[PDB]
């Protein structure tokens, strides 16, 4: 038989917020990687940092995220993290 | 359940248990990225397999491998393409061994000021191990490298979740790849590679940052041009100057691929606020560089006003951690301890931390406040 490796269950979750970008982030930002990537970034970095993170996912890594969702997500992130 | 807090902002992390590993600092789950608790580095010069840090870029890591079916393909500008089994590598080629530090490009990123995006690591994305395998030189010689070859590319079993995301593929110069020290490692600390450390085979690139050390390595291509894959052309770039640094908040004007380690050192037996007994205080730690040899480790107990020469432990090889010990008289009260290493070509550590946009290559003189009583 081949050898195999068992990963523990994934539990990383985004911080809830009333901004619509919370749900957009839940629906768009966990497809390629766990959301701990977001949870562990430096805190209170502000709008320009999160705008750049979101744009990099879309332009560099080809995250299929439309313009309205991209703004909602960046805005949610800059306000919440 | 268990958590720790790293000594920078937003430092909380789960302690997580993976098969074949002790509890480690969980950075990301998909793909797994695991940092080693700093305390491990005081446990001995060789980092145990069950403690060794883990870093991956892409979620599609292999989770089932048949070692009998595994083949390393050698192709491109070679006279004879090769398809090598693990049994072939072990039987048909002489084995080499090297004790070598693997360290992530962004080890210590969490300490960079101002903070930058990326993997928010403390100092635990490094480890030292005794690697055994086949020098890449021997495999390339068997294939027969053609005149005009310029680079060699390296790819593994992992892949992107979404095929448009760039595949993880790295490149070395041909003269580097054939130097005899670059190794196709099938063994780590006398055992088969732990899964997350690249079972069943990985590239080991002594004295170079870990990004080159391609895990689950199955495809080697000799090329007659410079490789312009994303993870060479765009990722892992450093400022093209002596300090590999820019003014905080400024982009470099020109970059080159990250390459050799700079000189680092740590005191391993004390941490911030540790209590020591006033008098002769024993200190110990490690130091390493890109393979030139640690010439000296100086130690201070007055925030760098004055320095005492540490005694270097017997070495395990130029690419290994080098242990050191010093005994310092500490008067009662607070003391800021520092260690600073220099290597055989004059490279050393800066007293003041520098900066670059990616937060690569940190090597500032480490300070540790202790209380003598
Ligand atoms: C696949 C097309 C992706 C989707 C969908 C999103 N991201 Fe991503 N992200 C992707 C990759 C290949 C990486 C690098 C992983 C590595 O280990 O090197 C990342 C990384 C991040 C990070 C870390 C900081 C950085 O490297 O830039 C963050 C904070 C991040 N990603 C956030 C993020 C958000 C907000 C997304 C939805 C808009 C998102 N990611 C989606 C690839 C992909
Ligand atoms: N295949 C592969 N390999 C690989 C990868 C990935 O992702 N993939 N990563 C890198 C990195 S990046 Mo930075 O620079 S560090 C690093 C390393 C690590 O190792 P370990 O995990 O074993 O520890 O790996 C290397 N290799």
């Amino acid at each position: 038989a081949p050898l195999t490796y068992e990963l523990p269950d994934e539990t990383a979750q985004l911080k809830p917020a009333p901004q619509p970008g919370f749900e957009a982030a839940q629906n768009n930002c966990a497809a390629c990687h766990s959301v701990d990537y977001i949870n562990t970034q430096p805190p209170g970095k502000g709008q320009a940092f999160w705008d750049a993170e979101v744009q990099k996912m879309i332009k560099v890594y080809h995250a299929p995220v439309d313009e309205a969702d991209a703004k909602a997500i960046a805005d949610y992130l800059a306000k919440t993290y | 359940a268990d958590t720790v807090t790293l000594p920078f902002a937003n430092g909380e992390r789960p302690l997580v248990m993976y098969p074949g590993k002790r509890p480690l600092i969980g950075l990301t789950a998909r793909p797994p990225q695991l940092e080693t608790p700093f305390s491990v580095f005081d446990e001995g010069l060789i980092t145990p397999n069950d403690a060794f840090f883990v870093r991956y870029h892409l979620a599609g890591i292999p989770l089932e491998i048949d070692p009998d079916a595994f083949r390393l393909e050698i192709k491109g500008k070679v006279g004879t393409p090769l398809s090598l089994s693990l049994q072939d590598l072990k039987n048909d080629f002489p084995a080499s061994e090297v004790v070598a530090v693997n360290q992530c490009s962004g080890n210590s990123r969490g300490f960079v000021e101002p903070r930058v995006g990326g993997g928010q690591l403390a100092n635990g994305a490094m480890g030292n191990a005794r690697w055994r395998g086949v020098p890449l030189k021997a495999v390339l010689e068997k294939a027969g490298v053609q005149a005009g070859a310029k680079q060699v590319t390296f790819g593994g079993l992992d892949g992107p979740v979404i095929p448009e995301t760039p595949d993880f593929v790295k490149a070395l110069s041909i003269d580097h790849a054939t130097d005899g020290e670059v190794m196709l490692a099938y063994s780590m600390n006398g055992a088969d590679l732990p899964w997350l450390n690249g079972y069943p085979l990985r590239l080991v690139v002594p004295g170079y940052y870990g990004t080159y050390w391609v895990k689950h390595l199955n495809e080697i291509t000799v090329i007659d041009k410079e490789f312009d894959g994303f993870w060479m052309k765009t990722a892992f770039r450093i400022p093209d100057n002596a300090c590999a640094c820019t003014e905080p908040g400024k982009a470099p004007t020109a970059t080159i691929p990250i390459n050799r380690f700079d000189v680092r050192s740590f005191i391993t037996n004390v941490e911030n606020g540790a209590s020591v007994k006033a008098g002769e205080v024993p200190l110990r730690g490690i130091a390493f560089d890109g393979g030139y040899g640690i010439t000296q480790v100086s130690v201070s107990a007055d925030a760098g006003k004055s320095w005492t020469n540490a005694t270097l432990d017997p070495g395990l090889g130029k690419y290994s951690f080098r242990g050191w010990k010093a005994v310092l008289p500490l008067t009662k009260g607070d003391h800021v301890l520092m260690c600073r290493a220099t290597n055989a070509r004059g490279e050393t550590q800066p007293m003041q931390a520098t900066w670059n946009p990616a937060g690569y290559m940190r090597n500032v003189v480490e300070a540790t406040r202790v209380i003598a009583a």
